[PDB]
């Protein structure tokens, strides 16, 4: 199997088992009985605008690490504080993916 | 995206036929009912035809029976009517619409009305293509109160639906109302735009509108003063 | 789309005496004449399965929890059993598993459905006029952003007699594992007790979190028959199991259960000899589960290490004393972006349970091609007249790009 | 087949207020309803599709209560892009049928309208008819009443109105009334006059033109 | 250091955090995001104080730990006391598992009953069954054996003078 995607250039040491940040918990996580080769490369002349390329986005809050080789694609409303937020985005409450 | 265009519409005399087309981009169109529905002038939505997958199961509208006809292809993913002997109350705004979802299948989306096409418009009138006659409504102490007083110019007699009448080239933004044309029982349509200006102003700066019909070519430009 | 047909008459939960019943093959190994051992997740012998019977519409089905895999078996004659849905919530915001069987094919999805809260599929016509026997998916209401997608050839559906169908479900590390086998059963009301392997079916790159499921029925106003199935659940177990002198597996026993099986599998033999044998000694297994940690409420100062406004020269680095803190990092995870970060003498994946002693933060600036420099055992200039790092060092090293703040024109 | 009935039909409300339609049927459907929104010269949108279910995409202030019969939306707190026509839509049984609709205004302060009348152009008079145009400016109430009157006798049968969409910046409306007759007719009377009727007025207003009097 | 904008990443400035730290030996204050619980004594739990993990029977001590003191070890080196973090109280661990189990059986070609020795225990329970036919031994609790009041050669040696048979079965 092959997995791709695109990610920043400081993350790429992320994609490791064992490893610890925002893409490792919240948005790929790796096994750490893992058989196989991860390759990366710099993708500057391709994925990126002048204006700004806002096409490719990340989980930022979750409420528990991710699972080896699972995948979350769910957009409810986090809430980081001590209320209901009702689906509505206010205060203490965020949206769970940012660009 | 899931799409669905539509084509074939315009104006027709009534007594003849019409053909609309529609094309879907997107779906696994087998697997779906498909549906016309009219939108009349001022009104409200209406459904005038349904038709199911290979099309055994037809359902017509009781206004419309015994003269449209439904066909579906799915092969080059296409619905059309046939819309036969044509009356003046068929004047609307179209629309193809999936709604189907076919439950015999595993189908994806909602379970609805989820996506619809855009609109094409027919019209009936035994009319043709006639311009548009124009007068100055002249500011008036009967139209003037206190501070402002309103001038306008009505544009009456044109079929082609399309017609806009602007202030001054297009300066005036302030007062300037164009109310909805009306359709007279000669069968050809009328409006007036209306726009208030200060009573010290009545004649003293530029109100001319200018009438544009754009399924014909005329352009005239009509100055309002107030009355001799 | 959705119709719920349920009746209000709960039911008593029944069970029954899965005796020796849902052993698969955990490898594609082929072996011959041994007894080879293997800890695994498996259904416990002489366990206590749940049976759900079809016959209550006289004068059904629940959703069920999937706590580590389940074992699910089906008698019925003819095929009122469908596939099954699997996932958390059972519900949209959320992904889910569906496997059905229409005709003629197997479909499966992973998407964000909304199934109803009866779902089933209906099918009429098996007889009216024997043709055509036009079917009714009343499963879900919204199906959209799906993933995976597989139409294959259809599950056991081949072919009095009732046909007992076996299946065992696991969700391990983002893959679902269905193994099963297909008998032709005479003895009714039951599972038998003859002894059959399971041979693997299917391995799905899935990857959602499962926690309940549900099975579809098929009913023919709509009556639904007579059937039933069973329900059982996995455990982590130690199983001995013996071949055949051609593969296939004869015979298993399970250690854990009974003070016999124990002797039967350190002896690696199915018959024991007239003695008395040591076993291991007694064993208690824990209740519950505790943390004790001190009394803290401040969150540590991460923004005035990190985000700091002027750092010191490395020859004159600087040293802070971190105390009576807690030490949640993720609030760095909006606001820095670290290039380098490794710890010695701990794991990270383990910083977040842990408690940690006289905490001290050095901070400085150097140049971008001596951050190599800052380890253990390092030689150049920096680490040899600037800044050493000891050879027992127990901590972290983090360091990130700053040409936006400490460079001018 | 099914018919559907929506109660409230042309609705008015503030701006970040409770809002609440109902639609009843006539058969029994389970859930099978959708809730339709409908803004002035586009195709519709669905909001709601199984009776209490929201789409992606659907702001979390709608909310959608069903039954057998009797289903409601509701907005709370209106928000300025909520102002369309709402239609309730039955997915049970084909043919699938709509409702009727449901306008929601604006609020504003009662504003009577300024009124004008004016007599037809000389330029008219030659080709041989009269329009006569009265026109009734700003006011929110819409429910005006337009009585023309030609020698004080009440005129019925030869005059059209419009209105126009509730203005975005002092959310009035705007109407315009047009009385046709030939200029033979025309001749035949001396007084011209349109009565207005509206809430903001204590007693009706007329404005009036006499034929002839420059 | 010369540091301008426009230098090769190799030469731009980088900001360097060092942190240091001991772990799981003397008292600590930073801990993490963990959320505490109660303290369940008597009982066969799983706990974890101040990041030492472990499984065990926690009960009140008479231990006294000078100031400095956070843990306790004894002479294999594994951690037997304890001081919560929270009540500054001193508690004992002691582990769960003890006592030794033999089975005595007649021989699976003959049948599947057996019996089972608990050598520490004194019913007069930590067995696994109850069962009949309880009997206290200066070798253990025999579980699954009927007493009788012959005697005859050994058979089965069970120990201290004790012995079985599958005699009447039984
Ligand atoms: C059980 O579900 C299956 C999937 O939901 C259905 O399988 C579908 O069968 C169709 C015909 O057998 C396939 O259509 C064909 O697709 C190929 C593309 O590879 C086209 O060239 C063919 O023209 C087209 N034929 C027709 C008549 O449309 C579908 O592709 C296939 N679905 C999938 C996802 O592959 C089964 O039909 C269904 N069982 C029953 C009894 O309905
Ligand atoms: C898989 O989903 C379940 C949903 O139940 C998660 O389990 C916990 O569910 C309860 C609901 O009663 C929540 O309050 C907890 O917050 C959930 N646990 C956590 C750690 O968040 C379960 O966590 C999910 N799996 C993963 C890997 O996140
Ligand atoms: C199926 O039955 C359920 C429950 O009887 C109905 O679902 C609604 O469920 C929510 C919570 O999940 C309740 O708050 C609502 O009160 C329920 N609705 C009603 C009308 O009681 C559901 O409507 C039923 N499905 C169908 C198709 O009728
Ligand atoms: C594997 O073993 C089975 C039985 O354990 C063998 O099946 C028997 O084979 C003998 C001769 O080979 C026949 O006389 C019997 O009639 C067979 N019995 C059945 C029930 O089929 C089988 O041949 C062995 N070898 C393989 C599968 O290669
Ligand atoms: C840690 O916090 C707990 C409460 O969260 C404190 O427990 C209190 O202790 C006093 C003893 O002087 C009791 O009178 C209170 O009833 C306790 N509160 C609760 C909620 O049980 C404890 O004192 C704190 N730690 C320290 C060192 O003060
Ligand atoms: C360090 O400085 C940055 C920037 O001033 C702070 O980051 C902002 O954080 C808030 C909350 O996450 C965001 O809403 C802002 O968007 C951030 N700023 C920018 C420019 O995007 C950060 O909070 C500071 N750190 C500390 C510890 O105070
Ligand atoms: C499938 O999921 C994605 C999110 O993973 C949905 O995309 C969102 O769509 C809404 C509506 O336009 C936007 O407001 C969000 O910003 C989108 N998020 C992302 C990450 O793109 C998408 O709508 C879903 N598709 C369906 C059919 O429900
Ligand atoms: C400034 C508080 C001092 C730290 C508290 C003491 C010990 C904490 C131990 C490890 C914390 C890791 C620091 C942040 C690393 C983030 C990892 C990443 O984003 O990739
Ligand atoms: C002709 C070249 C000299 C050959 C010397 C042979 C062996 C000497 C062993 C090691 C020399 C290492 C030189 C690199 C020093 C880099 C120091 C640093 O910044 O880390
Ligand atoms: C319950 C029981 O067994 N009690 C006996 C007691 O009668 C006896 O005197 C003692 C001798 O050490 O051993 C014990
Ligand atoms: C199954 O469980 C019930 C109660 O949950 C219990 O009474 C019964 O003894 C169990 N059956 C077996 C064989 O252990
Ligand atoms: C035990 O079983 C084996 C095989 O079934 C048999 O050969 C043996 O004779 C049996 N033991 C006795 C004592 O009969
Ligand atoms: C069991 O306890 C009794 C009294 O409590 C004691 O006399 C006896 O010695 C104990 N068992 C043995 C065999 O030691
Ligand atoms: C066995 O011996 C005991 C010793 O007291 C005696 O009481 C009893 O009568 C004898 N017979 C039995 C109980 O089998």
């Amino acid at each position: 199997y092959a997995d791709s995607f695109v990610i920043r250039g400081d993350e790429v040491r992320q994609i490791a088992p064992g490893q610890t940040g925002k893409i490792a918990d919240y948005n790929y996580k790796l096994p750490d009985d893992f058989t196989g080769c991860v390759i990366a490369w710099n993708s500057n002349n391709l994925d990126s605008k002048v204006g700004g390329n806002y096409n490719y986005l990340y989980r930022l809050f979750r409420k528990s690490n991710l699972k080896p080789f699972e995948r979350d694609i769910s957009t409810e409303i986090y809430q980081a504080g001590s209320t209901p937020c009702n689906g509505v985005e206010g205060f203490n409450c965020y949206f769970p993916l940012q660009s | 995206e899931v799409q669905l265009v539509e084509s074939g519409g315009g104006l027709v005399k009534p007594g003849r036929s019409l053909r609309l087309s529609c094309a879907a981009s997107g779906f696994t169109f087998s697997d779906y009912y498909m549906s016309w529905i009219r939108q009349a002038p001022g009104k409200g939505l209406e459904w005038v035809s349904y038709i199911s997958s290979s099309g055994s199961t037809i359902y017509y509208a009781d206004s419309v029976r015994g003269r449209f006809t439904i066909s579906r292809d799915n092969a080059k993913n296409s619905l059309y009517l046939q819309m036969n002997t044509l009356r003046a109350e068929d004047t609307a705004v179209y629309y193809c619409a999936r709604g189907g979802w076919e439950l015999r299948s595993l189908a994806g989306g909602y379970y609805g009305m989820d996506v619809w096409g855009q609109g094409t418009t027919v019209t009936v009138s035994s009319a043709s293509t006639k311009g548009p006659s124009v007068f100055p409504l002249a500011p008036s102490s009967k139209s003037t109160s206190g501070g402002t007083a309103a001038l306008g110019c009505l544009v009456k007699d044109y079929f082609p639906e399309p017609v806009t009448v602007s202030w001054n080239s297009g300066a005036l933004t302030s007062g300037v109302h164009t109310f909805p044309a009306v359709l007279q029982s000669s069968g050809l349509y009328s409006l007036s735009s209306v726009v208030t200006v200060p009573s010290s102003s009545l004649g003293t700066q530029t109100y001319i509108c200018n009438v544009n019909h754009k399924p014909s070519n005329t352009k005239v430009d009509k100055k309002v003063e107030p009355k001799s | 789309q959705c119709v719920n047909l349920t009746t209000r008459t709960q039911l008593p939960p029944a069970y029954t005496n899965s005796f020796t019943r849902g052993v698969y093959y955990p490898d594609k190994v082929f072996r011959s004449s041994v007894l080879h051992s293997t800890q695994d997740l498996f259904l416990p012998f002489f366990s206590n399965v749940t049976w759900f019977h079809a016959i209550h519409v006289s004068g059904d089905n629940p959703v069920l929890p999937f706590n580590d895999g389940v074992y699910f078996a089906s008698t019925e004659k003819s095929n009122i059993i469908r596939g099954w849905i699997f996932g958390t919530t059972l519900d949209s915001k959320t992904q889910s598993l569906l496997i059905v069987n229409n005709a003629t094919n197997v479909v499966i999805k992973v998407c964000e459905f909304q199934f109803c809260n009866d779902p089933f599929l209906g099918v009429y016509y098996h007889k009216n006029n024997k043709s055509w026997m036009e079917s009714e998916f009343r499963v879900y209401s919204s199906a959209n952003n799906c993933t995976f997608e597989y139409v294959s050839q259809p599950f056991l559906m081949d072919l009095n007699f009732k046909n007992l169908r076996e299946f065992v479900f696991k969700n391990i590390d983002g893959y679902f594992k269905i193994y099963s086998k297909h008998t032709p059963i005479n003895l009714v009301r039951d599972l038998p007790q003859g002894f059959s392997a399971l041979e693997p079916l299917v391995d799905l790159p899935i990857g959602i979190n499962i926690t309940r499921f549900q099975t579809l029925l098929a009913l023919h106003g709509w009556t639904a028959g007579a059937a039933a199935y069973y329900v059982g659940y996995l455990q982590p177990r130690t199983f001995l199991l013996k071949y055949n002198e051609n593969g296939t597996i004869t015979d298993a026993v399970d250690c854990a259960l009974d003070p016999l099986s124990e002797t039967k599998c350190t002896l690696k033999s199915f018959t024991v000899e007239k003695g008395i044998y040591q076993t291991s000694n007694f064993r208690v297994q824990p209740t519950e589960s505790i943390v004790r940690f001190p009394n803290i409420t401040n969150l540590c100062p991460f923004g005035e290490v990190f985000n700091a406004t002027r750092f010191a020269s490395v020859y004159a680095w600087n040293r802070k004393r971190i105390s009576n803190c807690v030490a949640d990092y993720s609030v760095l995870y909006n606001s820095a972006s670290f290039s380098t970060f490794k710890c010695y003498g701990v794991s990270p994946t383990k910083l977040n349970d842990l408690c940690f002693t006289n905490v001290y933060a050095d901070s400085f600036v150097i140049r971008g091609d001596e951050v190599r420099q800052i380890a253990p055992g390092q030689t150049g200039k920096i680490a040899d007249y600037n800044y050493k790092l000891p050879d027992d060092f127990t901590g972290c090293v983090i360091a990130w790009n700053s040409n936006n703040l400490d460079s001018k024109v | 087949d099914i018919v559907m009935t929506q109660t409230p039909f042309t609705l008015s409300a503030s701006v970040g207020d409770r809002v609440t339609i109902t639609c009843r049927a006539s058969q029994g459907i389970r859930n099978d309803l959708g809730w339709y929104q409908q803004k002035p010269g586009k195709a519709p949108k669905c909001l709601i599709y199984a009776a209490s279910s929201l789409l992606s995409g659907v702001p979390s202030r709608f909310s959608g209560s069903g039954s057998g019969t009797e289903f409601t939306l509701t907005i709370s707190s209106l928000q300025p892009e909520d102002f369309a026509t709402y239609y309730c839509l039955q997915h049970n049984s084909y043919p699938w049928t709509f409702g009727q609709g449901t306008k929601l205004e604006i609020k504003r302060t009662v504003a009577a309208p300024s009124v004008f009348i004016f007599p037809p152009s000389d330029e008219q008079l030659k080709s041989g008819t009269a329009s006569v145009v009265c026109l009734l400016n700003n006011f929110y109430p819409r429910e005006a009443k337009v009585q023309w009157k030609v020698d004080n006798a009440l005129q019925s049968g030869n005059s059209q109105e419009s209105v126009t969409e509730q203005d975005s910046k002092d959310s009035t409306y705007s109407l315009s009334s047009t009385l046709t007759l030939s200029k033979a007719d025309y001749e035949k009377h001396k007084v011209y006059a349109c009565e207005v009727t509206h809430q903001g007025l204590s007693s009706p207003v007329t404005k009036s033109f006499n034929r002839g009097e420059c | 250091y010369g540091f301008q904008p426009t230098n090769g990443v190799g030469y731009q400035p980088y900001r360097v955090v060092v942190l240091s730290f001991e772990l799981l030996h003397a008292p600590a204050t930073v801990c993490g995001p963990k959320k505490s619980t109660n303290l369940v004594k008597n009982k066969c739990v799983n706990f974890n104080f101040n990041g030492l993990t472990g499984t065990g029977v926690l009960t009140e001590s008479n231990k006294k730990f000078l100031p400095f003191q956070q843990f306790g070890r004894d002479i294999a080196d594994t951690t037997d006391a304890v001081r919560d973090p929270q009540t500054l109280e001193i508690l004992d661990i002691t582990p769960c598992s003890f006592g030794g189990v033999s089975v005595i059986t007649p021989g699976t070609n003959t049948s599947n009953q057996v019996a089972v020795l608990y050598q520490d225990v004194n019913c007069t329970w930590r067995v696994y069954s109850t069962g009949s036919n309880v009997f206290q031994t200066r070798a253990g609790c025999l579980i699954g054996a009927e007493h009788v009041n012959n005697s005859y050669e050994c058979d089965i040696p069970i120990g201290a003078g004790i012995c079985a048979s599958y005699q009447t079965q039984s």
